[PDB]
């Protein structure tokens, strides 16, 4: 299950 | 005993040729679950193993939409990227990044990752408190403050230790006929004339899971190092993988040489020898 | 900017016994930038609907992919696999050998 | 038991700034005894190790006039591959080249090497049987074919066969003292707290030679992999060499990990605790 | 063409005790073209007459460079190691940790 | 003792 949408850099 | 879930994240720039790819890949120990890529002819997330094959649709739907969202923020994160470092517009450049949760020897967590890369070079990393970071130069530290801002370690450690371990230790369950039952290496030992005087002795194991191996060659019981050759451990393409180790001898003395075999699939370490 | 040749193997699945079903491996990795174009060759012609692995990396952050068809050994059939990528001036071909 | 004698030559065109730079350097084992370096102030052959500094000048003499006809000689291959590759005239170039002698467990000729990469990546190699090449490209096979005619496998199967194995001999008994006598490990374990309940064990080993050394960690006496880093194994600078093995675990079960060390220097492998 | 960026590890030739003399060591190891810069640093500044190993190389033809210094540690002076290359856009500065 | 000089590329 993947993480929900990183910040961006 | 240990285990591990990890995602792997590349995005790609490629100028005047459209925007940048994003492929996605995810894993429990060495063996495949989900992928994800911008570029396939219908872009979705795909189960690539049996024992996520029954999560239904909701869950398949929920994995797809997050990687759309985050293709485009590694879009915009490589934007970002590029003005930090003053680079040209027409260049291509490559943002990696690798997460996840290592459950330890007691199946608890014991580590979790959140690393990346820019054109193949650290970046940025969660250090293994979950609570700081380790940012490569001054543009890694422009990421690093808005992230602080945004508390994204506590976030992060969020995930790592709940809906991580959560999710990982479903799928071990899951698939634990395949990923709970370490497959212990199938050897043999092969043998090939290099002169009038010497030969070489090639150690092989088949056919094992997980990818974690050890092969060495002794000489009387002792280690031989200097003119032995290993091979990079390689999957076989079923779900196993493959490697050996090999060392030139004089001939004749090929009986006196062993082959010494170390997996998780073995109740104790392998000794080998020649057949001829 | 990063700029890694890859390693190349070629390889079957299984032991090769001549005329009994098999896969054709072929194993790239250590590379860096991520493009890089892989073939698998029958007799020194392309092998055509050859699959691939999905793109991933290594801790080092290089790449690796597993391109791979299936096949059946025979006495004089030969198979290589052919690679290119920015590092390399000409594309290279690493014959298969049945015993690496 | 094993024993080599090895040389590294590093060739680097700089267009615009010069004629290339030729660097030689030779090792018996892991043990540096000689030097020379095209831009240095006075470009001579030069000792590295005391068993080499009783030769004589004769002998320095005679290395020093090899090495700069060598650095010409690299000079001209490196004009060759720019040919070869159709390469602009202002672009750098790196030409390495590493050859050599390996003495078996029984002290005799046991592989001989010859084997050269340019910018970075193999060109041409002599193999194992001292007899046929290896060439990556198109460009090394106008090499090889160069070579062949000259009969260079022949020329340097006798060097390695004959030169190289008797003046390793003779390195090997004038510093028998410090090249026949490997130096065991000083090791120790260290303690770190990552968290409220983890901690970093660091198993260290120092002082060692050859640099040849494997460490691992154990837990109950199973090995720890999926959670453990080492570091490349570095030079200390007084001819010996240091490694660490890291492990994070949870806090309270330090006391249940080992550290295995395999060094030839030992009797047998040791076995490492912390010790609180 | 190859381009790798250098491996840098900063420590003492001995464990380091306050007010016993050392040496302070810089290691730069798997890099790829040769040219390279390294400096050893006190308290933020340059020192002088650092000394360098031959320039060698690895099996897979990567570079290494040995650069180290005499020093006798003391409880606050802080050293470290900063390296330029083709690879780095910028200096990367490494601190010496006694334990690492 | 190295190789008297070897034949360019």
């Amino acid at each position: 299950k993947a993480y929900n949408v990183t910040q961006a850099f | 005993c240990s285990h591990s879930m990890r995602y792997f994240y590349t995005a790609v720039s490629r100028p005047g040729r459209g925007e940048p790819r994003f492929i996605a890949v995810g894993y429990v120990d060495d063996t495949q679950f989900v992928r994800f890529d911008s570029d396939a002819a219908s872009p979705r997330g795909e189960p690539r193993a049996p024992w996520v094959e029954q999560e239904g649709p909701e869950y398949w739907d929920r994995e797809t939409q997050k990687y759309k969202r985050q293709a485009q923020a590694d879009r915009v994160s490589l934007r970002n990227l590029r003005g930090y470092y003053n680079q040209s517009e027409a260049g291509s450049h490559t943002l990696q990044r690798m997460y996840g949760c290592d459950l330890g020897p007691d199946g608890r967590l014991l580590r979790g990752y959140d690393q990346s890369a820019y054109d193949g070079k650290d970046y940025i990393a969660l250090n293994e408190d979950l609570r700081s970071w380790t940012a490569a130069d001054t543009a890694a530290q422009i990421t690093q403050r808005k992230w602080e801002a945004a508390r994204e370690a506590e976030q992060w450690r969020a995930y790592l230790e709940g809906t991580c371990v959560e999710w990982l230790r479903r799928y071990l369950e899951n698939g634990k006929e395949t990923l709970q039952r370490a497959e212990h290496p199938k050897t043999h030992v092969t043998h090939h004339p290099v002169s009038d005087h010497e030969a070489t002795l090639r150690c092989w194991a088949l056919g094992f899971y997980p990818a974690e191996i050890t092969l060495t060659w002794q000489r009387d019981g002792e280690d031989q190092t200097q003119d032995t050759e290993l091979v990079e451990t390689r999957p076989a393409g079923d779900g196993t993988f493959q490697k050996w180790a090999a060392v030139v001898v004089p001939s004749g003395e090929e009986q006196r040489y062993t082959c010494h075999v170390q997996h998780e699939g073995l109740p104790e370490p392998l000794t080998l020898r020649w057949e001829p | 900017m990063i700029q890694r040749t890859p390693k190349i193997q070629v390889y079957s699945r299984h032991p090769a016994e001549n005329g009994k079903s098999n896969f054709l491996n072929c194993y790239v990795s250590g590379f860096h930038p991520s493009d890089i174009e892989v073939d698998l060759l029958k007799n020194g012609e392309r092998i055509e609907k050859v699959e691939h692995s999905d793109l991933s990396f290594s801790k080092d952050w290089s790449f690796y992919l597993l391109y791979y068809t299936e096949f059946t050994p025979t006495e004089k059939d030969e198979y290589a696999c052919r690679v290119n990528h920015v590092t390399l001036s000409q594309p290279k071909i690493v014959k298969w050998d049945r015993d690496m």
